């Protein structure tokens, strides 16, 4: 559950999804990652249990099975840093980064 | 033009005369005082801006950079952030940080 991003460190826990207008990525119990009305999945369908995505200290998409084994990798890695998965109001998928400005309201300006 | 998302703001998009991201407990607003305000947290955070210029617009370009600019273009704050070529997306994340990331380095399509 939650937002249309999905930041570096956070879990999408099965059945989990994100949301930008009518564009909706799932994690399914049946461990495909789908972007529906997206035209597009990882292909992952009966590769595992209880799956879940990731996002990598080097901007990859991993979806892991429920034993933590890698079902999933989206094959493409930057410097290392923070990352951010974003459901683009235009229906795509697209991972950014890494980070390069942070406007932070925790401490001390 | 790119459709306006809540709390983001990619490339090229603008955002002016109170026109706001908007998250969970957080507000990033582009004031028509020309002053950027983070309502929410601890201290909250400005641009410190306030009275420097007439209508002022927020404009996040191609390189990562966030800058303000007054009525005729004149520079009025900038995240001094340049970077690499690319699509870049500012995020007000429901933690209450404001981040750019970029570039893209994977997406779905085109």
């Amino acid at each position: 559950l939650g937002t249309n991003y999905l930041l570096s460190g956070q879990t999408l826990d099965t059945e989990g999804h994100l949301k930008n207008g009518d564009f909706d990525l799932v994690m399914q119990d049946d461990c495909n990652l789908v972007l529906y009305n997206g035209n597009w999945q990882s292909n992952t369908a009966n590769n595992g249990r209880d799956c879940k995505l990731t996002l990598t200290d080097y901007g990859e998409l991993v979806i892991k099975n429920g034993d933590g084994s890698t079902v999933w990798k989206s094959g493409a890695q930057s410097v290392k840093g923070n990352y951010a998965a974003v459901v683009h109001p235009d229906g795509r998928l697209v991972v950014f980064g890494p980070s390069v400005f942070k406007i932070d309201p925790w401490v001390r300006g | 033009n790119i459709p306006f998302t809540n709390n983001l703001l990619f490339s090229g998009q603008v955002l002016y005369g109170d026109g706001r991201l908007t998250a969970k407990n957080h507000q990033l607003v582009m004031q028509g005082d020309c002053n950027l305000v983070l309502y929410g947290g601890k201290y909250g955070w400005q641009s410190n801006t306030h009275g420097n210029g007439e209508h002022c617009f927020l404009r996040l370009n191609h390189k990562g950079e966030l800058i303000i600019k007054d009525d005729d273009f004149k520079t009025i704050w900038s995240s001094r952030s340049s970077s690499k070529q690319g699509e870049y997306v500012l995020i007000l994340q429901d933690d209450g940080f404001g981040v750019i990331y970029g570039p893209a380095i994977f997406e779905t399509s085109s």
